[PDB]
């Protein structure tokens, strides 16, 4: 708190920048914990208060209901709502928001197959397509490829694609069944 | 000829990619063409077959020529999107894992959310030797390892990304060194990567547009066995035209809200349904004959779908079917029921929807 | 209506600091400066935090801006709030 | 042209009617309102008429048996029997119809087909009687706004 | 059209002073300086 303090009421100085440096894991540590806020202080003048936010107090704050209570009281306050009576409202809501975290506090005192069937579905779909690659019995086909045919190699062309869309077809009916199966 | 027949798919590849939208505009007409002949066919004797009705006689080939045509130009069209599309979804998906695994550690630092079907299949891409083949930086390994090699171990981050530890300092070191020449068949299956070529497979398969275009094949090879297949391709016509495209928009913009309200209506509907089937029963005789009644409430669910079906789409309610209360004990509250069932129900759902669409529009 | 509402809702919230109430053109003059006021500078749930720290902090342990503050929520006068001015107003001259 | 005509025929004069468009610019501005989306009104139609196509087709394969709309049972009128006797039937009584093709279609009610029939008339009556004319009314809101 | 209009004569009422028609963020720059200014100093009861 101090030398963010210093750090923030003195932003060009090099030497509090470098003991900043030397300082900073510390400085990190205590990011989430320190709080600051600015008030209209005393002496006619805007002053940054320093304080301590509570673990505990962060977590029932980010807990889900209370953002959805906040999202409320901004849409309240912002519809039907004055420039007059918003900070009366606000403290109201703050008031509010901090039994409700305290208690919550309180009160807590101490699919997979889906995707492995599809994943699974994949691999064993595409290995059995790239098997007739890899089996090196394309030496029949790799001699009649020897002397140039123009149907040849469109033909090869072609099933290249027509044997790619076959294997998306049994890869798609494996699915289907695995997953009747799951549900079933 | 190794070379000459490489040019001859390069042509090929590069024919298709450049004409895909065309052939794609294609086939659409093709299917406008095959259902206008559709239209003029009829069911003759029983046995059943469809014949084709026709004073010119040369439709039913013209339908054949026809079906056969969108078939092949269907083909041409998975062709050309393989050939053009197909390369910006690999790139895509190979800058994504290298982002996630450099500025994440996504198979570093943490590991695949275990139902991520996308993340256990790139778990599969770091090892490949033929990594960022699409994406442009080439040093993804590189970088990744001087991220995380000193902290979580260099040797075992080098086999994750599939780099040799010692092979490439002794490459560097001096040795005799013996050259290849790639169209011996060995070299050539040898350059096939087939981890990430099984892996892109993988990537082309999960892809949306490429599961449409294999549901357009399939349709248009149905096509032949049952001709009225073809009209499924009429069903294209949105993602075929922009405008159309708007006013479709207009409809799934709120589409979550149009099934909660039909969702409502169906519970509004089942509640109207108890309380009918709990004190209103003989008014649903739907039988003209006295001799045999057909009571349409005596059973819970048949009920339920009478109010659904003919309680829905009449006009004015459940009471312009079920018959008139006059003279009864319950002749107030079944004027109540049926008025209550036209307020809600038929105005003020109906209005819902409506006001939805006109909502999205604007 | 509805929509206009949560629209209306979203453009102020984004538009001007809930606070202090000032526009976001003012902070943005530095980049990204209206998100590093309303996040860091003027923050609702700071502002809670420090009632919830004033709350449950004791009377003699305050400090003495803490006792100004305690005792302004207490007579419920809401003027150590900033309205119309901010740090970057007050010390323009000296911080840029 | 039409004023000339209307002597040989006088009722040729009713197309001179038609000039209050181009006569009130207060007329122009309510027809305006339904030009200004003329493209998206034809779009409509359009989708209108494919949709019904579909649901013919699929009472053409399916439904051929419920389309008897004669009373004496010595002359049978089936009106899906042929392929555009039935998209004219469903673009008529299909789309004229309050409630969906289901009103003018026979009952289903114990038949093998009946929760498919059920189905049929249901969507027949929710994407073309309730969304699409919703849709061309929303289309002429808009224009106003 | 009638919410919009509405709509239009709150805001404007709320946005700019009625006699004046200096907008609400100058006399804003003083906390609560646009109700001092529409309630006290420019003020349509005050006229009347
Ligand atoms: N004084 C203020 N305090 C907080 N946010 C403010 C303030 N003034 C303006 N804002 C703006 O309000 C926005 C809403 O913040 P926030 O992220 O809480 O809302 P959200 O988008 O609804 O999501 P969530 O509440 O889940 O984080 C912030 O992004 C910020 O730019
Ligand atoms: N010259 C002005 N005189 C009065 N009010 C003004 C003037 N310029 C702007 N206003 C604004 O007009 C608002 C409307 O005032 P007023 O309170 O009379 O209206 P209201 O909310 O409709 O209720 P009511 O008339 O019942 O008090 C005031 O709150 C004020 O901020
Ligand atoms: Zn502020
Ligand atoms: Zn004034």
């Amino acid at each position: 708190v101090l030398l963010t303090n210093l750090s923030e009421h003195m932003p060009n100085d090099t030497r509090l920048q470098t003991f900043l440096e030397l300082a900073e894991s510390v400085l990190n540590y205590f990011q989430p914990f320190l709080g600051r806020i600015e008030i209209m202080g005393s002496a006619k003048r805007i002053e940054r208060v320093y304080f301590e936010i509570s673990e505990s107090s962060r977590t029932q704050w980010e807990k889900p209901q209370v953002k959805e209570s906040k999202r409320q009281f901004i849409f309240d306050v912002v519809n039907e709502g004055g420039e007059k009576e918003k900070m009366e409202l606000f403290v109201n809501f703050c008031e509010d928001t901090i039994f409700e975290m305290q208690l919550a506090a309180q009160i807590s005192e101490s699919s997979i197959l889906t995707v492995r069937s599809a994943l699974f579905a994949l691999r064993y779909n595409i290995l059995t397509l790239m098997r007739m690659l890899s089996l090196k019995s394309l030496k029949k086909q790799m001699k009649k490829v020897k002397k140039m045919t123009v149907k040849d190699m469109v033909t090869a062309f072609f099933s290249s694609y027509w044997s790619i869309f076959m294997t998306l077809l049994h890869f798609v009916a494996s699915v289907f069944r695995g997953f009747f199966r799951i549900i079933c | 000829f190794w070379k000459k027949i490489i040019a001859y798919q390069q042509k090929l590849l590069n024919y298709f990619a450049r004409n895909f939208y065309n052939m794609r505009m294609l086939a659409l007409f093709v299917a406008f063409a095959i259902n206008f002949i559709l239209l003029f066919y009829k069911v003759s004797t029983i046995a059943v077959h469809y014949v084709l009705e026709e004073s010119s006689g040369y439709m039913e080939p013209t339908l054949r020529i026809l079906a056969i045509l969108h078939t092949v130009i269907s083909f041409f069209c998975i062709i050309g999107y393989y050939c053009l599309k197909v390369p910006l979804v690999i790139f895509k998906r190979e800058k994504e894992v290298a982002r996630k695994l450099e500025f994440d550690g996504l198979y570093i630092t943490e590991q695949p959310s275990e139902d991520d079907i996308k993340g256990q299949w790139d778990r599969l891409v770091i090892n490949t030797q033929s990594f960022p083949n699409n994406y442009w930086d080439k040093f993804v390994k590189r970088k990744v390892m001087d991220k995380y090699g000193e902290f979580y171990g260099r040797d075992r981050i080098s086999e994750l990304l599939g780099m040799d530890k010692a092979a490439l300092d002794f490459s560097d070191a001096r040795e005799k060194k013996k050259p290849k020449k790639d169209s011996s068949l060995s070299a050539v299956l040898n350059s096939i990567d087939v981890k990430y070529q099984m892996w892109k497979l993988g990537v082309v398969f999960t892809d949306n547009s490429f599961l449409y275009l294999a549901w357009y094949m399939t349709m248009s090879v149905l096509g032949h066995y049952n001709n009225f297949f073809f009209a499924a391709h009429l069903l294209d016509i949105a993602m075929g035209f922009k405008t159309l495209r708007t006013i479709l928009s207009s409809v799934t913009h709120n589409g979550k809200q149009l099934v909660l309200t039909v969702g409502l209506l169906a519970v509004v509907v089942y509640l109207y349904t108890v309380v009918a089937f709990n004190f209103f029963r003989k008014f649903y005789n739907k039988s003209e004959d006295g001799d045999t009644p057909d009571m349409k409430c005596d059973d819970m669910l048949t009920c339920y779908m009478f109010h659904m079906y003919v309680g829905v789409r009449a006009g004015g309610g459940i009471g312009d079917e079920i018959e008139d209360p006059a003279g009864d004990e319950y002749e107030i509250y079944r004027i109540i029921f049926d008025i209550t069932f036209f307020f809600f129900v038929i105005v003020i759902l109906l209005a819902i929807i409506q006001g939805l669409i006109i909502d999205a529009f604007g | 209506e509805l929509r206009d509402q949560q629209e209306q809702v979203k453009e102020d919230m984004e538009t001007k600091c809930f606070i202090c109430g000032i526009g976001n053109d003012y902070f943005d003059t530095v980049p990204h400066g209206f998100e590093t006021h309303t996040l860091q500078e003027h923050n609702l749930a700071n502002y809670l935090f420090f009632l919830m720290y004033l709350i449950n902090k004791d009377e003699t342990e305050h400090t003495g801006q803490e006792s100004y503050v305690w005792k302004m929520y207490q007579e419920r006068c809401w003027e150590f709030f900033p309205a119309g001015d901010c740090f970057r107003k007050q010390y323009e001259d000296q911080l840029n």
